[PDB]
């Protein structure tokens, strides 16, 4: 459930985030609902290793 | 529809499968002796001392007539109720100590011996235990069921009765297994706990002693007086058989009630209670928890009465006074004292367990009754206040052993059975009362400066070696076993056993009410008060496979 | 707050009491080694008479205890407080709805240190695509509670500690008994002591399901099922000392944790079709569940600090336990319905399932359950329509039976357990394993074993309930009088029973058997009545009532002695009510020498004591003289809602009833004498201050005794009671602020009101307790009074 | 010959609050976005554990703590964290040149 | 409102992983965007032998 995955690599635009955010941070978005779509997904697999 | 519900099963515990697995065998065994410290409460000790209170030798204690108001009902002999809680209670418990004896024996049963060696010592630790129990089953109840078939499915317990078997025939059935037991033990067990030869023949001999003493009737008067049985108490009391395993009288009377000296030469069979041992407060002697006097704050029972205070009083000679000691008090600075006196009854003015640091008062700090139940405490079983075998849990218990038979109980009650056999061996039962009454004339280390401190005067002789008659000499052996064993809970039994409890209590109670106003509307009535009633719930779901004892009501 | 608090003696009235009870039995009451005093002599006729009394200020020597007047249930009882908060917003479009619910509770209870509290979330939704012909939803709830409950027994404490004894003992300390004062611990005390066992409790509750209608009339559809809780607590045991009252100086703390872990999964296929006439559903599916259980504890003894924030176990010095085992269980399950209708006039249904359960072997575990419900809509049948009054009746009638299995996960088994006894107690009996076969005295891990728990039975099936149902619906006079009617007949047979083990069997001799059946039949009626008035008022009733008897049919034999289910083990309950009880008839009191002498033998009996009932006629009284004297069983009980609507307010009132019920009162023991308990001392209820007496011959409680010689405690109609009651459970006043007020505002909904649950009790003269509903030791039925609002967008 | 089973068990628990205000303006060929807000933190942690030793079937189901005969232990901790803050920023272009 | 499931066995022996989850997000804007009340939740369930 990803929508976009920004990665705070600089400290003066990962400054706003906090004091630690020494390391950099991994800003995690996640899904929602578009305007006027219905849609429905479904994925598998089956692997072997 | 099928796998889904047998998936989940039982968690932490054994199946009644799994139970007689070889690996489980001695698991059962240890169980068996477990319950014994671990299956009485405060009013059910398989001391049975809850229910001495009807002797001559003390009072319930407490605080106040209705402290157990069942307990009192029983020690003024009034308002019994075959209903009452107690009664119930003791007989269910010690029939639950048989269930763990038989379990042991079924899976016992089934072991092979060539692969097993000690399969029988084993059986016979158990039918022992086994025997114990239906020993006080049948001093407490006289009419009891004999539960023997270890083989026997739950369902077959419904058909039992108190009648199957005869009086007597309950007596044997009770000898038969203390006598595998002697047929089996080992001479010696190293593991202190496990009865060895000797501690078999013990109890096999107090098994024919009660015996012996018949009600063949259908009341409970004595109907004559057995001497097959009383030869058995010989046979079994044999100095002989006592010297393979090293049995004998303690160099002073105090040892058998001290911790330091646990599982000493007189403790010939002793419930070995623990601390510091696993469990959640110890293997602690919680069933007498209530017996501790007030400097602990809590209970005040067990408390010894004026009457046997009185008893260890002594001539000027060191001899009982068997017609005058209970006229007046004893008092310290006139009267001669039989040293037994300050083993058994902690008396104000005088050290509680050997501890000058704790004196004894006519006080809200030593007694909890304002005087009804007088102001004396109980030796034996309380131990000194600053010992590690003490701890309070919900009630204040220590890990001093219970010893059910002491090795003086085995001279006595050889005495016993020589003197009712009038056959030239009474010169020999006076030589044994002389073994326990010159012990206890000596037995006055830790009280050795009474004389000084306090005023006593020890005098204690042994008697004469005279050629004694019947009479006489059975006067002389019971004012031993009243000095010897005073407290430990076998008084009232030792009555019943002589038919003598109506006239000697029914006498207490007149001699005594002057002392402790309980006995007061006390009564006891001969044909009935002999023995508990068999409990009202456990009749009832005999359907009328159990009967009563004679002198109460068809209820 | 606390409503029906019960009347206990006071410190003053508590030597009056005594005194009397000591001359009653003539002994010198200046004798009671309590600090009282008494300037007392006799009258003209010669009965006692008190004349002054003192007390001593200290109730110890050494003067570490005052004397108080206390009142305890003031002191332990407090005026609780309620919150309620709760917001609700929900959404709905052509292609799905979706729903959303904030919520929090918190209740401080009217006994001090008791409270709870709930946070809650809901979310549902639902999306409908293709041709809404593939259907998605899921429900679900999230909830935290948590809560510190009253300890066992301090409303028996609170009645059992005198008054003199004090709240605070001279050094600061909690007050506690002395000298002769009895074995009562200190309630406030013990809740303080209590306040910081807490649980946190976190439950999830939901599904989500797939519906499919491949083509019309035709579902598929399934649901899996989640219900997930744990538990968290942390219990501490401070060491106490309330004067006697001790706990030598033991601490300890036990970290607690549970699980409970449910699931449910099905799957339906339903088929609808309408032809003309004839209506049908029919509906076949499937169905598993599981539930797995697992809990654990850490037990450690000895804290340095005793506080909560040191109080955890890796910081005891002491002796450790640890705790802990699962459990769990699965059904499967199969099973159809099938509906019929008739012209909308004529109705049948058919339902029929068969039911496994792990908790049976494979020979016994499924069973089948038949069920048949026929309907009769009577005003649709033509020859009806000549009754304008009457807009419908429709008679009804079902039979069919429902399995039972709700048992011990382990009922099947023979148990042994180690049971090292590792465990609390009380006063021993812990039936542990573990022995010191060596006579070392411990100091390390002894050996032990195994011991019987359960005995198993290869053979449990499923227990049957069968029900025979009849009822009718009715509406009079268009819409404004209707209601339904109910009779039954409800048997369970081959009932699943725990069953004591006979004596000789021993230890852990029970066995789960199919052995009983128990019958409950009964009526049923719902009636409301709703009109509104020409001046603005609306007004609707609508009331209930019912009555059933219930008959226990057979029951095993061990069962039937055991008194488990009733007549105290010296009757059997076979043939009576569940919980039906056997005792001594009681025949009021000896009131002269005269009575005892011509009354049957009766221990005990003197003037002043209960007469008991000679039942049997054999001229004693004795353990026979019992018979059937208590049923619980209401003749009937009912319900009833006023509800008015006049000029923008409502009012609505509910009461509820239970009439003919027989309570057994246990205060009465302790209102009604001075020894009808264990221990002497205690404190008493305030009625024994009218004892019967020569002084007082108009009474019908015993003469104060010292000691129970008549046995009075004995079961017995003494303590049976009318609990018949009328309570006003509800009443709530409101106001809602006219529309064109609050649509301004944008408030389709303004709305505040008031109300007070609980607030007036009719009971019956004949009871002598405060709460017929609740007439011993359960925690107290308060009366709330409540004020609130209702804002909607 | 020794059997044991320990039965752990741990928690975490965090929560934060925030209220940030942004504001927007466009006049001219200026934009601008300023926004302030605070930010508040705790995280509550545990664990605990305990012991049992010397058990006598070996399967995972009979060995729970309460089958056992050996001796036993505990264990436990907790820890804690806090924190509060304040925050800003802002934005410029003026021209769409220079940000 | 999302679903999963994802099982892996390792190739080592007797060491495996199994993730169960769920979620759901939403938000409603209520009075011409001057009132919008959201959420985000998740809810997974791990069973891995080490």
């Amino acid at each position: 459930d990803i929508e976009s995955i920004q990665v705070l690599k600089d400290a003066a635009s990962a400054s706003i985030y906090g004091s630690r955010a020494a390391n950099g941070v991994i800003i995690i978005t996640t899904k929602q609902g578009k305007k006027g779509q219905i849609k429905i997904n479904f994925d598998a697999s089956v692997s072997a290793s | 529809c099928d796998d889904f519900l047998d998936r989940q099963v039982p968690q932490g515990i054994v199946t009644g499968d799994q139970i007689a697995s070889p690996e489980y065998v001695d698991n059962l065994v240890i169980s068996a002796y477990a319950i014994w410290a671990t299956g009485d409460d405060i009013n059910s000790s398989f001391s049975l001392w809850n229910y001495d209170v009807r002797s001559d030798d003390c009072y319930k204690g407490g605080s106040g007539t209705e402290d157990g108001g069942v307990f009192n009902a029983l020690e003024i002999s009034k308002g019994i109720n075959t209903t009452d809680w107690n009664i119930n209670d003791i007989w269910k418990r010690l029939y639950q100590c048989i269930t763990r004896a038989n379990t042991a024996l079924q899976s016992l049963d089934q072991m092979d011996e060539k692969t097993y060696p000690l399969k029988n010592q084993r059986i016979a630790e158990m039918r022992f235990l086994r025997g114990h129990a239906h020993f006080m089953l049948k001093q407490l109840f006289k009419k009891i069921v004999i539960v023997n078939d270890e083989n026997m499915e739950p369902d077959a317990y419904n058909e039992l009765s108190n009648t199957t078997y005869t009086n007597d025939e309950q007596w044997q059935k009770i000898a038969d297994d203390f006598q595998f037991a002697y047929d089996n033990l080992p001479e010696v067990q190293i593991e202190k706990g496990r009865p060895a030869q000797a501690a078999a023949a013990a109890y096999l001999a107090k098994t024919y002693l009660y015996k012996a003493y018949r009600q063949d009737g259908a009341d409970n008067a004595l109907t004559g007086i057995n001497e097959e049985d009383l030869k058995q108490v010989v046979k079994y009391t044999d100095p002989l058989i006592m010297a393979k395993g090293g049995y004998g009288l303690e160099t002073d009377y105090s040892m058998n009630f001290l911790p330091q000296y646990e599982n000493g030469a007189e403790s010939v069979w002793a419930i070995q209670y623990s601390i510091n041992d696993g469990t959640y407060n110890g293997n602690l002697n919680w069933g007498m928890g209530l017996t501790t006097p007030q400097i602990l704050g809590c209970c005040d029972f067990h408390k010894p009465s004026q009457n046997l205070v009185n008893a260890f009083k002594t001539d000027s000679q060191g001899k009982p006074l068997f017609s005058t000691y209970d006229n007046e008090n004893y008092e310290v600075a006139t009267d001669n004292v039989d040293p037994r006196l300050f083993h058994t009854v902690g008396m104000p003015g005088f050290p509680y367990k050997y501890n000058e640091g704790y004196i004894i008062q006519k006080n809200d700090d030593w007694s909890r009754s304002k005087g009804l139940y007088g102001y004396y405490v109980s030796l034996k079983e309380n131990v000194d206040p600053d010992c590690d075998c003490l701890k309070k849990g919900s009630y204040w218990a220590s890990s001093l052993n219970h010893i059910v038979i002491r090795y003086a109980d085995v001279l006595l009650m050889r005495a016993e059975a020589l003197i009712q056999l009038n056959d030239g061996r009474i010169t020999d039962a006076i030589s044994l009362i002389n073994e326990v009454r010159s012990r206890a004339a000596g037995s006055t280390m830790l009280i050795f400066n009474y004389k000084e401190d306090y005023g006593v005067n020890f005098k204690v002789t042994p008697y004469d070696l005279k050629a004694y008659a019947q009479d006489e000499a059975m006067k002389m052996l019971k004012w031993e076993r009243r000095v010897e064993f005073g407290m430990e809970s076998s008084r009232f039994f030792d009555l019943v056993r002589w038919g003598e409890a109506k006239d000697v209590i029914n006498a207490y109670y007149v001699t005594e009410a002057s002392r402790c106003s309980i006995y007061k509307n006390a009564g006891f009535t001969e044909n009935k008060n002999e023995y508990l009633p068999v409990p009202f719930e456990q009749i009832s779901a005999s359907n009328g496979n159990y009967t009563q004892n004679f002198g109460w009501a068809a209820a | 707050m606390y409503q029906s608090k019960m009347n206990v003696l006071n410190t003053e009235q508590y030597g009056r009491a005594m005194w009397q009870a000591y001359v009653n039995d003539g002994e010198n009451p200046n004798g009671n080694a309590l600090g009282y005093a008494y300037n007392w002599g006799y009258n003209a006729d010669g009965n006692p008479v008190l004349y002054g009394m003192t007390l001593s200020k200290y109730l110890d020597s050494k003067n570490t205890m005052p004397v108080a007047d206390t009142d305890w249930f003031d002191e332990i009882t407090r005026t609780g407080v309620i919150q309620q908060y709760n917001l609700s917003v929900s959404n709905g479009s052509e292609k799905g709805s979706s729903f959303f619910s904030l919520g929090y509770y918190k209740n401080l209870g009217v006994i001090k240190d008791t409270d709870f509290d709930r946070f809650s979330a809901r979310m549902n939704s639902d999306y409908k695509l293709i041709d809404d012909i593939l259907t998605i939803g899921q429900h679900f709830t999230l909830n935290r509670t948590s809560e510190v409950q009253a300890p066992g027994g301090i409303i028996e404490t609170a009645l059992d500690i005198p008054s003199a004894i004090p709240v605070y003992a001279s050094d600061g300390s909690w007050g506690g008994p002395v000298g002769g004062w009895p074995d009562r611990r200190n309630p406030r005390a013990v809740l303080e002591y209590n306040k910081d066992n807490r649980y946190t409790y976190w439950r999830m509750f939901g599904d989500a399901y797939v519906n499919l209608t491949p083509f019309k009339g035709f579902n598929l559809r399934s649901t899996f099922g989640l219900d997930y809780a744990n538990k968290q607590a942390r219990y501490f045991t401070y060491p106490y000392q309330e004067g006697t009252q001790t706990n030598n100086g033991k601490s300890a703390v036990e970290a607690k944790q549970e699980h409970w872990t449910k699931w449910m999964w099905n799957a339906i296929a339903t088929y609808q079709l309408e032809v003309g006439k004839h209506r049908g559903d029919v509906m076949i599916g499937m169905e598993l569940n599981r539930e797995d259980d697992s809990h654990f504890s850490g037990y450690k003894e000895d804290f340095s600090i005793l506080t909560p924030d040191y109080m955890w176990p890796d910081a005891g010095s002491g002796t450790a336990q640890a705790y802990g085992a699962g459990e769990g269980y699965s059904l499967v399950s199969f099973f159809g319905k099938m509906n019929y209708s008739y012209a909308d006039r004529y109705l049948l249904s058919l339902t029929l399932r068969r039911d496994g359960s792990s908790r049976f072997g494979k020979n016994h575990r499924y069973a089948t359950f038949p069920s048949v419900s026929l309907g009769w809509r009577i005003t649709q049948e033509n020859f009806m329509k000549e009754l304008t009054w009457l807009d419908d009746l429709k008679l009804r009638a079902s039979w069919g039976q429902t399995g039972n299995q709700e048992i011990s996960n382990l009922a099947r088994y023979t148990i042994y357990a180690p049971n090292y006894g590792t465990t609390d107690s009380f006063g021993g009996q812990s039936y542990g394993t573990a022995y010191d076969i060596t006579g070392s005295n411990g100091g390390g891990v002894l050996p032990s074993g195994f011991k019987r728990n359960q005995i198993g039975n290869d053979n449990i099936k499923w227990e049957t309930t069968t029900q025979t149902n009849v009822g009718i619906d009715f509406s009079l006079f268009k819409q404004s009088l209707y209601g339904s009617l109910e009779y039954y007949y409800k048997k369970a047979t081959d009932i699943l029973t725990e069953m004591a083990g006979v004596g000789v069997l021993g230890e852990g001799g029970s066995r789960w058997i199919n052995s009983g059946a128990m019958k409950n039949q009964g009526f049923e009626f719902n009636l409301g009545y709703r009109n509104k008035t020409a001046f603005g008022l609306t007004y609707d009733l609508n009331g209930n009532i019912s009555t059933y008897r219930n008959e226990i049919l057979e029951l095993p034999e061990t069962v039937a002695a055991n008194g488990k289910f009733g007549g105290n083990g010296v009757k059997s309950v076979v043939g009576h009510t569940y919980g039906a009880q056997v005792g001594y008839i009681a025949d009021g009191i000896f009131k002269s020498q005269d009575e005892v002498d011509n009354h049957a033998t009766q221990e005990g009996a003197a003037v002043g004591r209960i007469r008991y009932r000679d039942i049997d006629h054999n001229g004693v009284i004795d353990e026979r003289d019992q018979n059937w004297i208590y049923d619980p069983t209401p003749s009937f009980s009912y319900g009833l809602n006023i509800y008015l609507e006049y000029k923008n307010f409502d009012l609505t009132m509910f009461w509820q009833g239970v009439q003919g019920v027989d309570i057994i009162s246990d205060v009465k023991k302790k209102s009604d004498f001075w020894s009808a308990s264990n221990v002497g001392f205690l404190n008493k209820g305030t009625r024994l201050l009218n004892a019967w007496s020569p002084t007082n011959p108009n009474s019908d409680i015993p003469a104060l005794t010292r000691s129970d010689t008549n046995n009075e405690q004995r079961v017995s109609t003494y303590f049976v009671e009318n609990g018949s009651f009328l309570k006003l459970r509800n009443i709530q006043l409101g106001y809602t602020v006219p529309a064109v007020i609050s649509k301004k505002m944008r408030m389709d909904r303004l709305r505040f009101y008031c109300s007070a649950q609980n607030l007036l009790t009719i009971k019956s003269k004949n009871f002598t307790g405060e709460d017929p509903e609740n007439p011993n030791f359960s925690y107290p039925i308060p009366v709330n009074i409540t004020f609130g609002l209702n804002i909607g967008f």
